[PDB]
């Protein structure tokens, strides 16, 4: 490990981070499905979580609260990135409505149903359409009835 | 002998009469229901069946629970006497206005009070109970649900073994299964450390455990004093002491907790004595007590475990490991020694609906007893009601939760009245409380010999859900316990006897059982000196006629319904009968149905019971029948009649008419049919025709299962079958404004509003295609933006700003047809909509669909096919006399497949169908003479039964051949060998062979090529990943998987990939380019670079991977680009 | 072109997450309850994310094609593109490192 | 309505394929290179008609309505900062859409509707 | 070379008992990529560590070429992998994230 970074192509620094990035809204889109109903990704609860605390904690450092109110805080904070970037993997997942996990944003491309895996399921193509057959013995080798 | 009075004789080749007559086939699901509402019926055949004091379904959940105390013991509830009242509304009723068939259900609770002393008593409702109508299946929400019963262990004691590979020395493992709690898996191992482990904890050697119990030592030595393991070990152990050991129980199953003695007397009495926290039910408590013969004279009570069946328990285990082949617990009988295995039905039960809905509310009442406790050691005590302690909102919510989500509430399929038969009957596996299928292994997929009579061993799902998915044979029945029953009738003494007694699996083994088939005099005396039998465990062996104790009832016990009107199935295949029973419950209802020619007798009881046709249910004389109601004149004065329902969408989308068959003045005994459901001909099931079938290779275009129909079927409607479509919108109240249904819509001709009718809503009798308008439908868009030249030219012509967008049904491609009916429910009547609408109307749409290519054909047998063509009348062979053969057969799949059965049924078809008149004027040939005295002599057109394993003989059928009638020209078609001489259609002259020739009953499948067509040009695409998909206004793409890709590499095709790929399935830019150059003349260009590789890039960059796609010179390449077209 | 020889993953330090970053996330709101528009410097902040609708701006000013590239006063967001909603991020300043 | 939570897109839905719900929500809007154009011409158009015509009727809409500035000019606020009066535009709106429906004017904007 | 024939001699074996027959080519591709490792006991002069898997192509000409300098060799002896280590081993993170 220490050789791996010893090649100092990317300093170790990156283990710890200052800001975290927010994915473009259309990846994790807030429709408005027919019937009235909102539909969010899990993406936008997770964010609010981190900016919630961390502008709470802005606000606590500013107000001047004593120690263990502050270590709470980033204790929370800190809990909030590691839900975010992968949930369930410390600890009991955070939970739905439904007690149904949040899908983070490491399960986009973990399991099944992630972006690598799908990758591998291959893509929907146009252009295209399927039927039944039947054996036509009026054919050329080369042809076939659509 | 035929039971129900107006049934068409049919007479059968049957030669073993039955001394068992078929049982109420769906009374595996009424008689659940019944127990469980404690109906006065199923208490009435309680006292037969020999209870003393049989309880109910809710009666013991709401009896148990109760009494509840509040922790100290100065307030307590307790509530009975569950009693319903009459439902709401009839059937159709909730099946028209989308209702739910219930009934409400009353309680009788009453408060204590134990510190003032005064009572305070009344009734609490408790919520819309949903009920069963006759026929066994649940009207929720005004959709028809049937709950499949479900398998699952059987809670008790299961001394499992197993054998140590490295050691060569067995290894035995008891595991006490209860219904609820935990784990006591007393394993002994190599080490000879016998130890339990409890909840999967660290094993602990069992002498701590009992030690812990407060046994003492003395008393240990002196009871295992004969079992030299159980002193080794009790020498060999190191921790000593009741408070010892009761400590470290406390620390293993609790640890980092205060270890005092008080708090693991609490867990101990709180794992094994507490009748709440640790709970079998009393088919639990009974296996236990059989398996270990204790308190075996005392009735089921104290579901509890004790501590004696513990100690008979590791008795019964170390009893084993010795060898001992029978041991005799003290204050017992003796039981036998042996290993158990859990997939011999003895040990897997069957919870039907009343189980199963009574655990849901078990589990409500759980959640309400915690809010009354709650409510009643906080609420006050002077002025407190039970109305205000009794909650209602978790009951209804966990019924109501069951029938709407529960994976064993499935939507009853109704293709014909066959496949809702067998889906009562269903035996599911899987769910809630049972093996998955990835747990599932292939162990639990297989047959055992306690299948026989229990469960059928052809009928089962295809699919990945083989083995999971049964059905109940034909004379199968559930005892109270759940251990499946099946009819034997005893032996006293090498006798055969008419009283019949019901066996399970457990009673079975100790038993001996004969076969139906073997032969006994009419007197019962059995003929040989020995019979085939099945032994103990799947062994089959002669033995002395004296020896045998039980014998079957008939042959066709073992097979299910479906499989019993297989005719012939004593010949065909174990895959092609599945694939035969699995394919009459995909038949689609025609227009005309007709009885088949030859069918077993299950036919007549299968179409009765399904509750397709209409029943008298008292005598009576018809005073008039009409197309709509029939009304019969009872004997008592009281006049009924009997609405019938015409045209009516069933489930799947096929339609149900029921026809009367009988005349007015006409006289109708109790129990006979009235009129004829779908898929039925004078009461009995008929799911498809009779088709002249001729078993020869034509040019190829029946080549490889394909079949070649004559254009007789198309143009005479054999074979037409009618679909009904359901189309439904509603309006709702939008936050601009509330939407409306009306016939006025933005910027539309006249001529394609023609159709519409005042309302805005297509008029009845209106011939619809692909695209035009159902329902016109008006949203509204006032506070929308406008743009400032739009209001402009609104204001230029004094044009409406009509902002209501148009939102109108429209046909989905592909439906067409008439408009049989609308329905339009609306708010301003008060018809009870959904929140947030107000009118709702639904339009039915129905099509005649004839038979094309690509339709799916069968027979009976498995015989699969698709239309490879259909050729007119005149191109068809036909036989010396004209008549054209109607359908053709490629001959080289039938040896193949080894389902002969068809060739058999082919020539029993023409036999019936000609008629025969066997010679008797020098007596019954010898091959006649087991024929019954009334089967010698058939007109044509006659109908033949031949039951499932016990029908025609080779031998009757070669005679049978060789007696058919002569033509009405007066020459006799097919030869003794059951072949006859064809005329080719387009060459004209007979073909040099003679080929076989017969009547074979071909249904017709439901995997129709009209559902089966798809093209996609260009349509709408997803929102997150920009891929193809349309629901019906464009089809939708088809999936290029990875294996496709691995197929176009090897061609080397690079170019074809690419675009498969990126231009037509991601590449935004690419896709408007393609279209724009493939309208246009131009070539087309090149791809882009794919959506998901820059969405996956997109993704990766966020988890803080800086990810950059170099270039030479490593350099990185901005991915990011825009361009400005035109 | 569609020349990609390599492709490289490496840690980013916080530098580079500033860099690739049009804005910064402030706020927890998501959308508001009546216009059912993104809210300002919100989780959708049209200003830091891009604009909605195609040539629109959040204000009207510049509802028309004919101002493209044009980052507006009235509110900051340009007008551009609406598919640009789908490529461009920001990033949360924390207070504390983690 | 206001109290209902929203839903999440990455609950499957009714198990197909273990497909979530948000796979099958259709974007069908965003088609820009159909906007552009649309926009251009009528927007082009409208302008070119209304300079065919008095310069200061195309002030008139532009304050009428608001085409540069939003504030659709009421009849009676318009006449004000014309100094005209409140039942003059009436007819100066008939005057108009007269015009526009007559000449090359027809022939240009007889789409769009 | 004695392994290549066994490999190729067992799976064909296979194949024939069951009636279908394939040419050895197809199945020699296959062990040939499953069989193009040596394995390493002390590096010496090597940069890699001990017991590290290196091919052919990287090991035996840069080997000789650091001898050609002056560097002692590094001893390295034939070694067989799995259709799955093989692949694992040196295939790119892309692929390997499958
Ligand atoms: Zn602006």
């Amino acid at each position: 490990v220490v050789a791996a970074f010893q090649q100092s192509g990317n300093s170790p620094m990156g283990m710890v981070l200052d800001a975290v990035p927010v994915i473009p809204p259309e990846l994790r889109p807030m429709v408005q499905l027919d019937g009235g109903r909102f539909a969010t990704s899990d993406l936008n609860d997770l964010y609010r979580r981190v900016i919630n605390r961390n502008n709470r904690l802005k606000r606590l450092i500013d107000l001047g609260a004593p120690e263990i109110i502050v270590n709470n805080e980033k204790r929370m904070l800190q809990e909030s990135v590691d839900a975010l970037f992968d949930n369930g993997r410390r600890g009991r997942p955070v939970t739905g409505p439904g007690n149904r996990p949040l899908k983070s944003l490491s399960d986009l491309l973990k399991g099944k149903q992630g972006r690598f895996r799908q990758n591998l399921l291959g893509k929907r193509v146009d252009y295209s359409g399927r039927s039944v057959i039947v054996v036509g013995p009026q054919l050329k080798l080369h042809q076939c009835g659509l | 002998n035929n039971s129900v009075p107006g049934a068409p004789n049919r007479v059968s080749f049957a030669k073993l009469r039955e001394p068992l007559e078929v049982p109420g086939l769906l009374d595996v699901q009424t008689d659940s229901f019944e127990w469980l509402i404690g109906s006065p019926r199923w208490r009435e055949s309680a006292a037969e069946r020999g209870d003393v004091n049989p309880v109910g379904g809710l009666e013991e959940v709401l009896y148990e629970l109760s009494p509840i105390e509040d922790f100290s013991g100065s307030m307590s509830l307790s509530f009975s006497d569950p009693r319903f009242d009459d439902v709401k509304a009839p059937v159709d009723e909730c099946k028209d206005k989308d209702m739910t068939y219930a009934a409400p259900l009353f309680v009788t609770a009453e408060f204590i009070n134990n510190n003032t002393g005064e009572i305070k008593s009344q009734t609490v409702f408790m919520g819309d109970f949903p009920m069963m109508t006759e026929k066994g299946t649940f009207i929720i929400n005004g959709t028809e649900r049937v709950v499949v019963s479900q398998l699952v262990r059987s809670p008790g004691v299961y001394f499992d073994e197993t054998i140590d590979k490295s050691t060569d020395k067995t290894l035995h493992s008891v595991k006490v299964i209860p219904s609820r709690g935990a784990w006591l898996e007393f394993d002994v191992d190599k080490r000879d450390t016998v130890g339990v482990r409890i909840d999967r904890k660290r094993r602990q050697p069992v002498t701590v455990l009992l030690k812990a119990l407060g046994w003492t030592s003395e008393q240990i030595v002196e009871r295992f004093g004969f079992s030299e393991i159980m002193r080794s070990t009790l020498e060999k152990d190191n921790t000593v002491g009741t408070d010892e050991a009761l400590l470290d129980i406390y620390r293993k199953l609790r640890p980092g907790e205060p270890p005092t003695k008080e708090s693991a007397q609490t867990l101990l009495e709180n794992l094994f004595f507490k009748e709440k926290r640790y709970d079998l039910a009393r088919v639990g408590r009974y296996k236990v007590n059989k398996k270990l013969g204790l308190h075996v004279g005392e009735p089921i009570t104290s579901s509890t475990l004790t501590e004696e069946d513990v100690v008979a328990t590791i008795e019964y285990l170390v009893r084993l490991h010795e060898g001992q082949t029978t041991m005799t617990v003290p204050g017992g009988v003796e039981v036998p020694v042996e290993t158990d295995d859990i997939d011999h039905f003895g040990n897997r039960r069957l919870r039907t609906v009343g189980e199963l809905i009574q655990n849901q509310i078990r589990v409500g009442m759980s959640r309400m007893e915690r809010v009354v406790r709650e409510r009643m050691t906080t609420q006050d005590v002077e002025a407190i009601t039970p109305q205000t302690l009794i909650n209602i909102r978790p009951v209804v919510a966990a019924i109501k939760e069951f029938f709407g989500t529960s994976q064993l509430s499935q939507f009853m399929d109704q293709n014909n009245p066959l496949s809702g038969l067998t889906h009562k009957r269903r035996l599911s596996a899987l769910g809630p409380g049972g093996l998955s299928r990835e747990r599932a292994g292939l162990e639990v997929r297989d047959v055992h010999p306690s299948h026989y009579g229990r469960m059928c061993p052809i009928e089962t799902p295809e699919g990945p859900n083989i083995g999971l998915i049964g059905s109940l044979s034909v004379y199968a029945r559930v005892n109270p316990f759940g251990f499946i029953e099946t009819p034997y009738r005893k032996v006293v003494d090498g006798v055969v006897s008419d009283e019949i007694v019901y066996l399970t699996a457990d009673e079975e083994d100790r038993h001996v059982v004969a076969q139906a088939n073997s032969p006994i005099d009419a007197d019962g005396r059995f003929v040989e000196p020995r019979v085939l039998v099945r032994r103990k465990a799947g062994e089959v062996e002669y033995v002395p006629s004296s020896e045998v104790d039980y014998m079957d009832v008939s042959p066709r016990q073992m097979v299910s319904v479906a499989t019993a009107m297989i005719p012939f199935l004593e010949h065909d295949d174990a895959n092609r009968a599945l694939m035969g029973a699995n394919m009459q419950r995909q038949a689609v209802p025609l227009v005309r149905s007709e009885a088949p020619l030859v069918g077993t007798g299950m036919e007549l009881r299968a179409a009765i019971d399904a509750g397709d046709v209409v029943v008298a249910e008292e005598s009576g004389v018809i005073e008039e029948v009409s197309a709509d109601y029939i009304t019969v004149m009872h004997d008592n004065g009281t006049r009924r009649t009997y609405r019938m329902r015409k045209f009516a969408r069933s489930n799947h989308g096929t339609c149900a008419n029921q026809c009367p068959i009988v005349d007015a003045g006409d006289r109708v005994e109790a129990g006979q049919v009235i009129a004829d459901g779908p898929c039925t001909d004078d009461g009995e099931m008929a799911l498809g025709k009779n088709l002249l079938v001729a078993i020869m290779p034509w040019e190829g275009h029946n080549y490889e299962d394909a079949i070649i129909l004559s254009n007789r079927l198309v143009e005479e409607d054999v074979l037409t079958s009618i679909h009904i479509e359901e189309h439904e919108i509603d309006a709702r109240d939008t936050k601009l404004g509330a939407e409306e249904i009306t016939r006025d819509i933005p910027n539309i001709s006249d001529e394609v509003l023609a159709d519409l009718d005042e309302r805005g809503i297509v008029r009845i009798g209106a011939e619809v295609r692909d695209g035009d308008i159902l329902v016109g439908k008006v949203t509204p868009k006032g506070e929308t933006e406008l743009t400032p030249e739009e209001r402009l030219l609104r204001a230029i012509f004094g044009e409406k700003a009509r902002e209501v967008r148009d939102t109108s049904l429209k046909v989905p491609h592909g439906e067409s047809g008439k408009v049989i009916g609308i329905r339009v429910f609306s708010r301003e009547d008060e018809d009870e909509l959904p929140a947030g609408v107000n009118e709702l109307v639904r339009v039915y749409v129905a099509q005649k669909r004839k038979i094309s290519d690509g339709d799916k054909l069968a027979g009976r047998h498995g015989n699969k096919g698709v239309i490879g063509k259909i050729l007119p009348v005149e191109d068809m062979p036909f036989l010396a006399d004209g008549t054209p053969v109607d359908i053709i057969l490629n001959t080289h799949g039938v040896p193949r497949r080894m389902n002969i059965g068809q060739i058999l049924e082919t020539h029993l078809g023409w036999c019936a169908h000609s008629g025969w008149k066997v010679d008797a004027a020098k007596g019954v040939p010898d091959w006649a003479a087991r024929l019954p005295d009334e089967l010698l002599e058939a007109q044509p057109n006659a109908i033949v039964s031949t039951p499932v394993f016990d029908g025609a003989q080779e031998a009757e059928l070669q005679g049978l051949l060789s007696c058919t009638l002569p033509n009405r020209d007066g020459d006799v078609l097919v030869d003794a060998d059951g072949k006859a001489m064809l005329f080719d259609g387009r060459s004209g002259e007979p073909f040099p062979y003679p080929v076989t020739v017969g009547y074979m009953y071909i249904m017709k499948l439901h995997h129709l090529v009209d559902d089966k067509i798809h093209a996609r040009s260009t349509g709408p695409y997803s929102m997150i990943t920009q891929q193809p998909l349309g629901g019906k206004a464009q089809f939708g793409g088809q999936r290029f998987g990875e294996m496709e890709c691995w197929a176009m590499q090897a061609y080397g095709a690079a170019y074809t990939l690419q675009e498969l790929l990126t231009i037509k399935s991601d590449d935004t830019v690419g896709r408007v380019k393609v279209y724009e150059a493939i309208v246009k003349g131009e070539n087309i260009p090149e791809p882009g670079i794919p959506e998901s590789f820059k969405v996956l890039l997109k993704e990766l960059q966020s988890l803080c991977l800086n990810v950059e796609v170099l270039s030479s010179d490593g350099a990185a390449i901005e991915l990011r680009e825009g361009e400005d077209e035109d | 072109v569609n020349f990609f020889d390599e492709l490289r993953i490496g840690l980013a330090t916080a530098e580079d997450i500033r860099q690739w970053s049009y804005g910064e996330v402030k706020k927890p709101e998501t959308i508001n309850y009546r216009t059912l528009k993104p809210e300002k410097d919100g989780l959708f902040c049209e200003k830091i994310f891009g604009p909605t609708r195609d040539w629109e701006c959040y204000c009207g000013k510049y509802k028309r094609v004919r101002f493209k590239g044009i980052i507006c006063e009235r509110c900051g967001v340009e007008v551009t593109r609406a598919k640009v909603r789908r490529e461009r991020m920001g990033h949360i300043e924390l207070a504390a490192p983690v | 309505e206001h109290s209902r939570d929203p839903v999440s897109l990455d609950m499957p839905v009714g198990s197909e394929e273990e497909a979530p719900l948000g796979d099958f929500i259709e974007d069908a809007e965003a088609m820009s290179a159909e906007n552009a154009v649309i926009a251009e011409l009528l927007h082009t158009d409208i302008r070119s008609v209304l300079a065919t015509l008095d310069e200061r009727e195309h002030q008139v809409i532009r304050l009428r309505f608001g085409l540069d500035d939003g504030q659709p000019r009421t009849l009676d606020q318009i006449g004000k900062l014309f100094g005209l009066s409140r039942e003059r535009v009436r007819q100066i709106e008939r005057d108009v859409m007269s015009k526009l429906r007559h000449g090359e004017r027809a022939d240009r904007l007889r789409s769009y509707a | 070379r004695e392994v290549q024939i066994h490999l190729v001699r067992e799976v064909q074996e296979v194949y024939r008992a069951q009636g279908v027959s394939i040419h050895d080519k197809h199945i020699e591709v296959i062990v040939r990529q499953m069989l193009r490792r040596v394995t390493i006991i002390d590096s010496g002069s090597t940069e890699f560590l001990p017991g590290s898997l290196i091919d052919r192509a990287e090991f035996e000409a840069e080997n000789r070429r650091v001898v050609a300098e002056g560097g002692e060799p590094a001893a390295g002896r034939p070694v067989l992998m799995g259709i799955t280590k093989a692949s694992l081993a040196t295939d790119s993170w892309l692929s390997a994230a499958s």
